[PDB]
């Protein structure tokens, strides 16, 4: 059971590292998606953003 | 996705293919899945992106 506690801690620490690894990138793509969404969906090429 | 998880697939190459096929990627990043012979490098690649 001490081996099981060490196994669960070594699972959970690196799993929390992977949880941080996509929790950073989720907020990054939250910042990425919506600007290209709104100045793609507003008018388009005839919206003269050029 | 639970049939393509650890509970039914044990080989990380086959499980990496079954994770990486079930999205609609871009073509060059599908090639960076396909190019890598290392298990850990392509798994950290798909975990990153």
């Amino acid at each position: 059971l001490l081996r099981d506690l060490e196994r669960f801690e070594l699972d959970k620490k690196i799993a929390a590292r992977v949880k941080e690894q996509m929790d950073q990138n989720q907020r990054e793509y939250y910042l990425r998606e919506q600007m290209k969404a709104i100045q793609k969906e507003l008018g388009g090429g005839e919206d003269f953003l050029t | 996705y639970q049939q393509e998880a650890v509970k039914s697939t044990r080989d990380p190459a086959i499980l990496a293919d079954l994770v990486a096929h079930h999205a609609t990627w871009t073509l060059e990043e599908k090639q960076t899945i396909l190019e890598t012979p290392e298990v850990e490098e392509r798994l950290k690649r798909v975990l990153a992106l």
